[PDB]
């Protein structure tokens, strides 16, 4: 729900 | 590098099928970035020419080309890079492009002399249209300047009132398709 706009994603995740 | 990895491999192979329209030169420079990733740097003693199988490094529109020579000087263009630089290239490359994230389809237009191929994109800020063969990003729309649609099962349809003179129409089966898609566009905002 809050990940609708905004929603920036993080490349480094379980790097 | 989980995340990094599920991104360069779904941008490569959206890049690889056709999903994410990219113009020849660009296809030789994720290309590059490829071999990279794959082989390594580049060895002239290892990497002969006819070695790489261009069905695995190309969109198909492009293996006709004969770009071999293109991609193995982009491959040889990254140095001694290493695997996850590469990777990190390779979807920054595709995310600086306009195409990336936009749904296409490939419709075909008439013009004021046979009908042309081209590809038609949507994501939830616009609507455009883009070259077929160059991908040079032709017109934009803004989802907020149609005033209407409708698809046809061998028709696809846009009424943009007041800001273009003249409907947009469009040969396509997936005409209800590209409508269900911006239909579900305008729904979010409201």
């Amino acid at each position: 729900d809050p990940f609708t706009q905004n929603g920036y994603e993080n490349p480094t995740y379980k790097f | 590098p989980v995340q990094l990895n599920l991104l360069y491999v779904q941008a490569r192979d959206d890049i690889l099928n056709g999903s994410h329209p990219v113009s020849f030169d660009k296809a030789c420079e994720f290309a590059g970035y490829q071999c990279q990733i794959q082989f390594g740097p580049h060895n002239e003693q290892k990497h002969k020419p006819g070695f790489l199988e261009l069905k695995d490094f190309l969109p198909k529109e492009y293996i006709k080309q004969k770009g071999e020579r293109k991609i193995f000087m982009a491959h040889k263009n990254c140095g001694n890079m290493s695997e996850i630089e590469a990777k990190v290239r390779y979807v920054k490359l595709a995310r600086s492009l306009k195409t990336y994230g936009v749904s296409f389809f490939l419709v075909k237009e008439k013009m004021k002399g046979k009908l042309v191929p081209r590809l038609l994109g949507i994501t939830k800020e616009c609507v455009m249209r883009v070259d077929e063969k160059t991908k040079e990003v032709i017109q934009e729309w803004s989802l907020t300047n149609i005033k209407r649609w409708a698809a046809s099962p061998k028709s696809f349809t846009l009424d943009f009132g007041d800001y273009q003179d003249g409907y947009y129409s469009v040969q396509t089966t997936e005409g209800e398709q590209i409508a269900q898609l911006i239909a579900g566009y305008i729904d979010i905002i409201l």
